[PDB]
């Protein structure tokens, strides 16, 4: 009946909270300061809230699910009703278990030694990460390349097969296809009458408007491939794709690697405003002020005052064991904290933002019940905070705080320079976050044999992506499976579609807040009205589905890549000039190999 | 550590008339089957307690709360505010309460 379960959740939601709080109470005190007992008194406390859990997972199999007519205690059941495993057989259960940890360490014990000298063995983030971010040699990094998956990837071929197997039976046995439905379950949201969303629409979604920004990924790939031969002559045929050995990293995610050998003009200085901090004495409570102070100039709220002692914004003058990544942590009851290791430059001066920003986000839906105290999807939580980084690049923000001097005047030369770091980041990750969430799907769904999961894997990143292999791989390397995402089991989509709503928050509150001139110098600073909006939005958490959500600020119900592309266009205008000449486009048969 | 000496009621059939005191501690059952008793499905003890670590946010952390409600039933005197008393003055025309 439904009055049964409307009782029950007043039980779970106040027996969870407090085996929460502690929970993720021993996870902060043990990574702000590592011992060995810390460690076992974060396991026990992790593993009271592991069978608290699964206590009350088979609760909701007592309750019939669709008797129900109020949709929100409608959406709190069908979460915790989720079995996730728990239906197979249990040395089957095991079995996935003894794959997974397996998994997890032979990403992380990926040791590399030289031919000419096996003693000197080097791990994935020591030497290996250096080799390919800024030695600049050909034939050293083809073999940091090769080496790297043939000895990590070979090796979870035999390991990720079979769990590819026994990931989609039990999917299958929650009534789904495969565990590619599984994933896309997150955005799925059912009878509302007009915001509804289906799972498969998304690959729609995302097919429509990938095949809309071509242009430009052809025009990025165009220019960069007309500046590769300077570094790399007689490597690159100028009509052929790109080898996959110097795309900045390992798998060429990120292209930040390469603004220094492709700036617009090397000598024009680019603001780094890390002197100026220096001479006049800014220490880390002065990075901090300016940040909340900015937030408050929106029309956003104070920090909560116990966010000051509780945090740490330093790392401690002891010889202190602490691991240091700036997160925002959430422990509950109102208290929520930043951690990091602050050194006072303007790219500190960046994530100083970044961090705070998810922390009025997560001191936006602290009125929600607990099952719906995230953001609204997967891709909300790190887009609402990347737009107040933008806010930071701005010229005239930092002149307004008094760190730039006032007579500086924005030439055009140096604006072709700064959007031109930006399009290395945003644009450039895009036909690589689709390129591996088709493949993975395809794979998941079954429409690949094993035998060939190499074999059209090597395809589509020739054709989407322009990417050409150094060396020919025949089924035994798992090309894929050398990724971190990849190989610790986490859902890649989350990373697309981030991008696009962060400029559909952008222009909409650059709209709202009156600005004229082009999008990447609008600023939100000082306005109300665009604080308003954007709050609107904030304290819904998952209370709403997100198609209500996205349309409170923009007034749309699906993502929107046309914002996206007005960011570029002063630099489209001068991208233009630069392929009189050369050729927008890639044959993906030649190899530099072949030859 | 958690001071969890500090105990709330979530649950009762009817709610209260105005200043109504339940402290008994009789076994709610939220469904149709009984008990016999004991805890169970629909079936749920009616005290739940605070949990209070001093590492808390507002809104969170404990207050101690004084409600007053003054009464009038039927008394002659009762008691009430303090009345203050200004300086006595002598020999002079004056306007007095005593
Ligand atoms: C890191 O934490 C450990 C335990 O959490 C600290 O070790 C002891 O902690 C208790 C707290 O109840 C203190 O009373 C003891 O004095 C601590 N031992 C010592 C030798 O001081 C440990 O001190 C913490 N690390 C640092 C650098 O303080
Ligand atoms: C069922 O849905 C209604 C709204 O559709 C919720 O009603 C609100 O309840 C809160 C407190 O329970 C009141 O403060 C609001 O004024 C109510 N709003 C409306 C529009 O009536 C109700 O809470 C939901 N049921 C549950 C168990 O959450
Ligand atoms: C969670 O797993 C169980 C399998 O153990 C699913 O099916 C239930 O199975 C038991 C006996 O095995 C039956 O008594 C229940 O009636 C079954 N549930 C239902 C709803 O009929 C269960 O469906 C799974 N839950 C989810 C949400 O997938
Ligand atoms: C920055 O703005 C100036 C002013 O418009 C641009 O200078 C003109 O560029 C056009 C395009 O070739 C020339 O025909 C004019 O002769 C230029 N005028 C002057 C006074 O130099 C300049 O090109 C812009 N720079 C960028 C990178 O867009
Ligand atoms: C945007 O906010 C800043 C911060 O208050 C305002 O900056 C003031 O600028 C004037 C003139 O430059 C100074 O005399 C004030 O001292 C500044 N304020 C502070 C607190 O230092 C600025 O005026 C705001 N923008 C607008 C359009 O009002
Ligand atoms: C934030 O703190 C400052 C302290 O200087 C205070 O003046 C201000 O009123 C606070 N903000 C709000 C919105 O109350």
């Amino acid at each position: 009946i439904e009055e049964q379960a409307k009782t029950f959740l007043d039980k779970f939601n106040h027996e969870a909270e407090d085996l929460f709080y502690q929970s993720s109470l021993a996870s902060w005190n043990y990574n702000t300061n590592i011992t060995e007992e810390n460690v076992q008194n974060m396991n026990n406390a992790g593993d009271k809230w592991s069978a608290f859990l699964k206590e009350q997972s088979t609760l909701a199999q007592m309750y019939p699910l669709q008797e129900i007519q109020n949709l929100t205690v409608k959406l709190q059941l069908q979460a915790l009703q989720q079995n996730g495993s728990s239906v197979l057989s249990e040395d089957k259960s095991k079995r996935l278990n003894t794959i997974l940890n397996t998994m997890s360490t032979i990403y992380s014990t990926g040791k590399v030694c030289n031919p000419d000298n096996p003693q000197e063995c080097l791990l994935l983030e020591p030497g290996l990460n250096e080799i390919m971010a800024n030695s600049l040699d050909y034939n050293e990094r083809l073999w940091a390349w090769e080496s790297w998956r043939s000895e990590v990837g070979k090796q979870l071929r035999p390991l990720y097969e079979e769990y590819v197997v026994l990931k989609n039976e039990m999917a299958r046995a929650n009534h789904y296809e495969d565990y590619g439905d599984y994933w896309r379950g997150d955005y799925e949201v059912n009878g509302v009458d007009g915001y509804d969303y289906s799972r498969g629409q998304l690959i729609e979604d995302v097919e429509h408007t990938f095949e809309e920004i071509k242009p430009l990924y052809e025009h990025l790939h165009a220019y960069v491939r007309a500046k590769l031969m300077n570094a790399y002559p007689s490597y690159i045929s100028p009509i052929g794709c790109l080898p996959a050995h110097l795309l900045g990293d390992m798998w060429g995610r990120f292209w930040t690697n390469l603004y220094s050998l492709t700036v617009p003009f090397g000598q024009k200085p680019n603001i780094d405003v890390t002197d100026a901090m220096v001479d006049q004495a800014w220490d880390a409570q002065r990075i901090f002020k300016e940040a909340e102070k900015f937030f408050v100039s929106v029309g956003l709220p104070n920090m909560t005052q116990g966010f000051w002692e509780n945090s740490m914004l330093t790392d401690p003058g002891n010889v202190q064991k602490a691991v240091c990544h700036p997160t925002a942590w959430d422990l509950g009851k109102g208290d929520f904290r930043i951690l990091m290791c602050t050194k006072v430059t303007m790219d500190d001066f960046l994530t100083a933002h970044h961090e705070m920003g998810h922390i009025q986000y997560d001191m936006a839906y602290a009125a929600q019940p607990f099952l719906l105290r995230n953001g609204a999807n997967e891709g909300f939580h790190e887009a609402v905070g990347e737009i107040m980084s933008l806010s930071a690049a701005t010229p005239k923000h930092l002149k307004s705080i008094g760190l730039l001097s006032p007579d500086f005047q924005e030439d055009n030369e140096t604006e072709i320079n700064f959007l031109l770091k930006q399009a290395l980041t945003i644009v450039g990750t895009l036909p690589f976050t689709y390129m591996l969430e088709k493949w993975r799907w395809m794979v998941f769904k079954g429409e690949i044999p094993k035998d060939q999961w190499m074999k059209k894997w090597w395809e589509m990143k020739r054709e989407i992506v322009g990417v050409v292999e150094p060396v020919p791989h025949d089924e035994t390397y798992c090309d894929p499976a050398s990724l971190f995402h990849v190989s610790n089991d986490y859902s890649f989509i989350r990373y697309y579609t981030r991008t696009l709503y962060q400029f559909q928050f952008q222009e909409a509150l650059c709209q709202a807040a009156k600005h004229e001139g082009p999008l990447h110098k609008c600023d939100i600073s000082n306005s109300t009205e665009a604080g308003q909006k954007l709050f609107n939005m904030l304290r819904l958490g998952k209370s709403e589905p997100w198609t209500l959500a996205l349309e409170n600020v923009v007034g749309a119900k699906n993502m929107n890549v046309r914002p996206l592309l007005n960011y570029f266009e002063p630099l489209f205008t001068w991208l233009k000039d630069q392929n009189k000449n050369s050729f927008v486009g890639w044959s993906t048969d030649w190899s530099p190999y072949a030859d | 550590g958690g001071n969890y000496n500090y105990l709330y009621r979530l649950f009762r059939k009817s709610n209260l008339k105005p200043f109504e005191r339940d402290i008994s501690t009789e076994i709610y059952q939220a469904g149709s089957t009984p008990c016999n008793g004991v805890e169970g499905f629909n079936c749920y003890f009616p005290l739940q307690s605070y949990g209070f670590q001093p590492t808390n946010g507002v809104g969170y952390q404990p207050y101690r709360v004084v409600v007053l409600s003054f009464e009038l039933l039927h008394a002659p005197a009762t008691v009430c505010g303090p009345k203050k008393s200004t300086n006595l003055v002598k020999n002079k025309c004056v306007n007095f309460n005593f």
